[PDB]
């Protein structure tokens, strides 16, 4: 397991000029976003080619 | 000596070196008034004055002679003028500087970023029915953003209650990035204690540890709307997320245009 | 040397400069304190007696020095005694102008300090299925109902459809949202997701959350119409500018 780290540095440069670091409290997801209907079409299948049914087109 | 400066800022008097103030002589703070060129002329010390309250200063020259800032939380009037004195002196870039670091990016080890809010509700709802007179529960558990790691809030909930909880079957897994789940079998009554409040002390002492912190709660005892019989238990907790040691995009407000 | 003023407010001695006083000239606070009438008398500095906290003053005097303001919520007698010194010295106007609108053109709105919101859901069943009928209503006008519905809508696109769900504007301090056929789990999201939505709103308005109460129907019998009723109390402590 990894821990995430929490805080994460942003760049921000002010109206004169001058660079400095938001320091921004940001954890990561843990839970795939499956709830959208749309599907981007990378996941894992299931594989069922090794299954015998009773498609006569196929072969045993 | 003359490398000490008497600096009143507000009407106190403070007294510090002169590398101290010139540890950093390119930006606009120290450069604006003559350190080096007062001492020639007085030869006690340099009398200057500041436009800043004493407690906010404290935190700007005490920063000078640590290279360390760490901002107010509890204050939150003190924190915004720290953030605007040191904007305008141009000495906040130093305290915070910017670095990025390409090579040290990692993003097969992580997932999807997202921004943790300020404020965290969290309802707590567990149906309880009668299976043949004894209470069976339904618990759900429910944030109100993304981002709370809920896979190890699980096992937090997990593990405390492999002691204390005597049914017949249990379960507890993560159904969705925002929701938890948890069934069980024919609870009794002090058994149903333990179950109430084991999960909400592994719940509080999750979000304490993601930096939050507890603003209010509220818990409610009421039957479902289309079952009688149906008991809902939903306690209700506000998170308010603490204040950060260093500067924020909160702060932003504070800065100053 | 003689820009500087001594401030002696409550036994306690402040000293700043001429011009941060006298940033606002027409305020009844600056005509109270004649900096170049009372440098002209004692040529080393002014000196002025005052009888208000020595805490409360370093908050009126920080808002002069620094332009920004941040009012003490752990303190309601600190809080309360900050915002009345700052209306009889009419130093609250500059500090929380009113609000620009753009609808026609009219411009003229006073925030009040203390804001209550009441959240009233409306459970109701028919015919085996269940509805909610949730109703935010905000106490005063001057609040921005068009961007909270944005924020309502945005952040329900990911959990759920515009099928299940209603949610538009009825009132410029009501807001409106339906919710009809969704599942006992899905229904504690959409729930504290608005929640989530209303007090971040509201932080976006320059406000800070003070307490929340709410109350449920006990009633064991059928009930046409079930209530929950949230309360909200809101506090204005900040200000917040958008870019």
């Amino acid at each position: 397991p990894r821990r995430i780290p929490g805080t994460t540095k942003v760049t921000y440069t002010n109206k004169k000029g001058r660079t400095f670091s938001f320091s921004v409290p940001v954890s990561e997801l843990t839970h795939p976003q499956v709830t959208l209907e749309s599907a981007a079409g990378t996941w894992r299948e299931m594989d069922t080619s090794f299954c015998e049914l009773g498609d006569i087109e196929d072969d045993m | 000596a003359s490398d000490r400066a008497v600096i009143n800022a507000g009407g106190r008097r403070f007294e510090t070196l002169f590398s101290t103030l010139h540890r950093y002589p390119d930006t606009p703070f120290a450069q604006l008034f003559p350190l080096p060129g007062r001492g020639a002329r007085q030869h006690r010390g340099r009398e200057f004055f500041l436009d800043v309250t004493p407690h906010v200063f404290e935190y700007i020259l005490g920063f000078l002679r640590t290279n360390q800032l760490n901002l107010p939380a509890e204050n939150l009037q003190i924190r915004a003028e720290v953030v605007y004195s040191m904007n305008q002196w141009g000495l906040l870039e130093h305290a915070f500087p910017p670095e990025v670091i390409e090579d040290g990016e990692g993003c097969s080890t992580g997932g999807a970023v997202v921004k943790l809010p300020d404020v965290c509700v969290v309802q707590v709802c567990d149906h309880m029915q009668h299976d043949q007179g004894v209470k069976r529960h339904a618990l759900t558990i429910t944030y109100g953003a993304d981002g709370f790691q809920l896979r190890s809030l699980i096992r937090r909930v997990r593990r405390d209650l492999e002691r204390q909880l005597s049914s017949t079957y249990w379960q507890c897994y993560q159904t969705n990035e925002r929701a938890a789940f948890f069934v069980t079998t024919k609870v009794a009554n002090g058994t149903a204690d333990l179950l109430t409040t084991s999960v909400t002390q592994q719940l509080v002492e999750h979000t304490e540890s993601m930096g939050y912190s507890l603003a209010s709660s509220y818990v409610t005892l009421s039957p479902d709307v289309v079952h009688t019989s149906v008991r809902m238990l939903i306690h209700n907790f506000t998170f308010r997320r603490s204040r950060r040691v260093e500067v924020e995009p909160g702060d932003g407000i504070a800065l100053g245009e």
